[PDB]
């Protein structure tokens, strides 16, 4: 189909399975304000044609 | 205070978590209290780390 010359793939697909919400707790506002290596929360946007932050 | 009397051994810090194998004795306990207690000293909800099967 093209709804206004944007083509589209004839197949058809949906995720079919949710995660159960996990409730915020204490702890995890302790270890997101640690600031971990692994765990930071912020998340770096990269440019694609020079990549610099 | 009836302890013993020694030095205790210095170890160097283990990176990663060791075995353990209990050893149960004749106290009993009943089950619906245990239940509780480990619902309420969970850390349950967590996203594992999905190792490959095959």
């Amino acid at each position: 189909a093209n709804v206004w010359g944007v083509r589209l793939a004839d197949s058809l697909s949906s995720p079919t399975i949710e995660t159960r919400t996990r409730h915020y707790t204490l702890h995890d506002f302790y270890s997101d304000l640690d600031a971990s290596v692994g765990k930071e929360p912020w998340r770096p946007l990269r440019n694609q044609r020079t990549n610099e932050i | 205070l009836g302890m013993r009397i020694s030095a205790l051994q210095s170890l160097s810090d283990t990176p990663a978590p060791v075995q353990w194998l209990p050893q149960y004795t004749i106290d009993q306990v009943a089950v619906d209290e245990g239940d509780a207690m480990v619902s309420q000293l969970t850390q349950l909800p967590l996203r594992p780390d999905y190792g490959s099967i095959w």
